[PDB]
């Protein structure tokens, strides 16, 4: 008969961690950095920070938890069911690696992150590395975009580009290309369920911890609008 | 080295011409089972994330669970309440077992390593590390040696007292996703990502035969209580019983109404009722020796990742993405 | 007559609530902190459908009361306290969307299960507190002549109060809980434009309306019906001989008619539609 | 590829049997242990411990 107890007791123990253990459950956003090889993927983690590996860091009494996975790699991926609750994805593409095709791999890689049946109200960080390399090969470089993408050919500059002061058109119609080439496969079938946050990165860059921040705040500000029938 | 047809060709040809007639041609005079219906009889709550695995105590009473919160909870199924809680170091967790004594539990996920606990001492007792991808499935073989598949396509045979592996098994192409051990421990089966299966000898460590019905991946696998047979489950809808002394199929159950995947499958056991979870958030109860529905089970609000079925066959306890177990009877 | 539709005014508060009720009792998918407050609405739309409606009928129709003093007061105190617990509600809905929206990193801290009771028992301490306290009491009575007429029989049951709780319990029933409600609802608007800009910015190249025509029916419903009765109620004691009782009577009544409409609005989301689908159909 | 080739020719020298034998010696198993498993014959509450 006091086993009964005893188990209630244990019971109430346990109930009562719990209680506890839920509210930090519910306070933390959990992101995922997943990138391909060459991106600078190590720097950009590196410069946040100041077969697993994980990463704390606070902004503004905010608790960010992000997640790395490098033991498993593979062509097929069959883990990545297990991060369909996470509030976004962290992807980094070397923009400059365009005939190194490796560009085609990483489109062809987030065309397929894009369709898959448990990401399907995921939102993607697009960080794209390499602001400088890519500029001293555009400007006065022996290759051009022409060969190796022969859609750049009839490619004009959008009209609402906001191109920063003192650099040339030619890079900037890169950029932009390279950009519009991950757009159109974002908005094609995105149903208005997640969207796509294009950035511009590079060595010395200060403010990426605050792109996460301000990204996530609009992904859940978008998600809670959607969900009341308002946008 | 271009002869290897020639010995496939031959292995079809020998398998071909032992198929006297079919599964359903034997068994077709039978009575059916006719409609079985169950209905929930408890229902349990505390997880705070989706749940991946479960196993059964073999005392038909206790049970343990793991969810992707990174805990682990040992429940008790008379009395419906908790009895411990193990936090963990990584909260990627895709496996748990149960020992066969009741004296130990062990644990995997996408950190390379397997961590066995002691309960009657709860602190980490060994961790085991060799894996060169994520931990599928783990089994223990005995209160000192445990059987792990992995998902750089291998599987080995673990010592827990010195830590390193004592025998591994090689052949798959593609990731392991599950395996099960026979009744008497000789010989145990696994289901890779190549839609293969294969069957092992625990103390040779060499494969005895394969089997190549499906197209998709297998995610499930058990095996028959009478040791001569095993059933599997893939992404093709489709579950498919094999036997190991004829070395082919013996009969698919599908229907033409169900196009999702399937997540897990057990026996009863008499072995005639299949149990097999779906994608569609429910479960199905198949006929093994006639390929005809008898029952659903329906009550889950997200898709039904584990499933068990006590020793005494009493109840038979389902695990789902909603973060809520419950048993069935 | 009247009385086919004043019984099918009856039948469509009561039934659409009892279901509602039911739907979030049976699946437990549908426990969450937001489906409280539209429990505790539901609750106070069948109460009051079911217990001052047809009296009122009944008193309409025969054009006598046929009970006591003692049920009349009662029945007024109900008829107070379920209209003024109907509308708090609302407001406090509003309130949590607003939260929800403009404060997203907060707002699982803000709002738990247990403060979510909390301020429903307070809500409906506040609302009974203004009902039952001066109606028992005699503090809301007049002193014309025809009010002490009426009080002294036992056979007409009619609304007379004096100037100073015709103005409170209207301040405390509706013209508090209509600022804040315009005030989220501009906000919520705001945010709501602001968050399309800068989607059509970003991306409208390759690719207002529905935030108008939602916030336009959840507003527009609730002026259209409790607005009117909320105006006449001050002006037909700050001067005499303006309003008749008839055309009181008459906005009184299509005031109580907002009852049927709440869970056409606050219960179209799919997953209410999957519920609603699963059982009694 | 010398391992595989020898694999295959370990897999290929077995003794198989007729799968009537088979379907037999299952359906013979299954008949004589049926009247023991309670999902499929529902036993009284009064042993059941989940009532
Ligand atoms: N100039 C320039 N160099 C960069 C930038 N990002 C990364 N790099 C350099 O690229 C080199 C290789 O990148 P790492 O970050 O070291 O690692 P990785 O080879 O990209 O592979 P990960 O470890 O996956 O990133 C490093 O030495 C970086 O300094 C950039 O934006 N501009
Ligand atoms: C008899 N009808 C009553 C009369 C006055 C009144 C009502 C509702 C809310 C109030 O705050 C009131 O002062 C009406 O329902």
């Amino acid at each position: 008969r006091n086993e009964e107890k005893a188990q209630r007791e244990a019971n109430k123990k346990i109930e009562k961690q719990l209680q506890k253990d839920k509210q930090v459950y519910r306070a933390t956003h959990r992101l995922l950095l997943l990138g391909a090889g060459e991106s600078g993927k190590s720097t950009i983690v590196k410069q946040m920070r100041i077969g697993i590996f994980e990463t704390k860091f606070q902004v503004d009494k905010v608790n960010f938890h992000m997640f790395d996975v490098g033991g498993q790699r593979d062509e097929r991926r069959k883990w990545i069911q297990c991060f369909n609750d996470v509030t976004a994805i962290i992807f980094v593409v070397a923009s400059s690696s365009y005939n190194m095709n490796r560009l085609q791999e990483a489109l062809n890689l987030f065309k397929s992150i894009w369709n898959n049946r448990w990401l399907r109200t995921i939102s993607v960080i697009l960080f794209l590395n390499k602001q400088d390399l890519l500029a001293e090969k555009v400007l006065a470089g022996k290759s051009k975009i022409e060969d190796y993408f022969p859609e750049f050919a009839r490619y004009t500059t959008p009209e609402d580009a906001t191109p920063e002061p003192g650099e040339d058109p030619r890079v900037t119609r890169a950029k932009y290309f390279i950009r519009d080439e991950f757009l159109r496969i974002s908005t094609a079938s995105g149903d208005g369920r997640h969207y796509c946050y294009p950035h511009f990165t590079c060595a010395v860059d200060t403010e990426n911890i605050r792109r996460v921040f301000n990204d996530c705040r609009d992904i859940i500000q978008r998600m809670h609008l959607r969900q009341y029938e308002l946008l | 080295r271009q002869e290897a047809e020639q010995l496939k060709n031959q292995i079809r040809d020998a398998r071909k011409a032992c198929a006297d007639a079919t599964l359903s041609q034997i068994t077709n005079n039978i009575d059916p089972v006719g409609r079985i219906q169950m209905r929930t009889r408890r229902t349990l709550r505390g997880h705070l994330a989706k749940i991946y695995a479960m196993h059964w105590g073999t005392d038909s009473r206790l049970l343990v669970s793991a969810s992707q919160d990174g805990k682990l909870i040992i429940w008790d199924s008379y009395t419906t309440n908790k009895v411990h809680a193990i936090p963990l170091r990584s909260s990627w967790v895709m496996t748990c077992a149960y020992a066969p004594s009741g004296n130990y539990v062990a644990c995997g996920g996408l950190d390379n390593i397997c961590s066995i606990y002691n309960l009657k001492t709860v602190r980490v007792s060994r961790e085991l590390a060799g894996h060169t991808g994520y931990l599928s499935c783990c089994r223990f073989l005995d209160d000192n040696q445990i059987v792990t598949s992995s998902g750089d396509t291998t599987c080995a045979l673990w010592d827990i007292e010195t830590g390193q592996q004592t025998t591994t098994f090689t052949g798959h192409t593609g990731d392991v996703m599950s395996l099960s051990l026979a009744p008497d421990t000789r010989l145990f089966v696994s289901g890779a990502c190549d839609a293969s299966a294969k069957l092992w000898d625990v103390r040779e460590g060499m494969c005895r035969q394969t089997f190549t019905g499906h197209e998709s991946d297998i995610n499930a696998i058990c095996f028959f209580p009478n040791g001569n047979a095993f059933a599997t489950g893939s992404d093709d809808a489709t579950c498919r019983l094999f036997d190991l002394r004829a070395d082919q199929e013996l009969m698919t159950y599908s229907h033409d109404n169900i196009i999702c995947g399937i997540t897990s499958v057990s026996f009863s056991k008499s072995g005639r009722l299949l149990l097999a979870g779906y994608d569609d958030f429910n479960c199905n109860v198949w006929d093994a020796l006639k390929a005809d529905r008898a029952g659903v089970l329906a009550g889950h609000d997200n898709r039904v990742s584990c499933l068990g079925v006590t020793d005494d066959g009493m109840a038979v306890a389902t695990g789902s993405w909603d973060s809520f177990l419950k048993i069935w009877n | 007559g009247m009385g086919i539709v004043m019984s099918l005014i009856v039948l469509a508060i009561v039934f659409g609530n009892v279901l509602v009720i039911t739907a979030i009792a049976k699946f437990e998918r549908l426990q969450t902190v937001t489906n409280y407050f539209i429990t505790s609405l539901a609750c106070a739309d069948l109460v009051m459908g079911l217990a001052v409606v047809p009296f009122g009928a009944a008193h309409i129709l025969t054009k006598t009361w046929t009970f006591g003093n003692f049920w009349c007061e009662f029945w007024t105190s109900i008829d107070v306290l379920c209209v003024t617990a109907s509308i708090e509600t609302l407001c406090v809905i509003a309130v949590d969307r607003y939260f929800a929206i403009t404060s997203p990193f907060k707002y699982q801290s803000l709002l738990t299960k247990n403060k979510a009771r909390v301020i429903i028992l307070m809500v409906w301490i506040v609302s009974g507190l203004t009902s039952f306290l001066p109606i028992q009491m005699h503090w809301y009575r007049a002193t014309h002549q025809e009010a002490i007429n009426c009080y002294a029989e036992e056979t007409c049951c009619d609304f007379f109060t004096n100037q100073a709780y015709a103005i409170a319990s209207s301040i405390v029933s509706f013209y508090v809980p209509l600022v804040i409600m315009v005030f989220v609802y501009s906000r919520v608007f705001q945010e709501a434009k602001r968050q399309l800009q800068k989607i059509d910015k970003s991306e409208g190249r390759f690719h207002e309306h529905k935030a108008l025509k939602t916030l336009g029916i959840i507003m527009g419903t609730f002026t259209l019906c409790w607005l009117p009765f909320f105006i006449v109620n001050i002006v037909h004691v700050i001067q005499d001989n303006l309003i008749r009782k008839e055309v009181y009577i008459l906005l009184n009544w299509i005031g109580y008619v907002n009852s049927g409409f709440n869970p056409l609005i606050y219960c179209r989301s799919p997953d209410f539609r999957i519920a609603f689908q699963e059982l009694l159909c | 590829a010398r391992k595989l080739v020898e694999q295959l020719k370990m897999e290929a020298n077995i003794d198989r049997i007729k799968v009537s034998k088979a379907a037999a010696d299952l359906m013979a198993y299954c008949e004589a242990h049926a009247k023991e498993d309670p999902l499929l014959t529902p036993v009284p509450a009064s042993e059941n411990p989940f009532r």
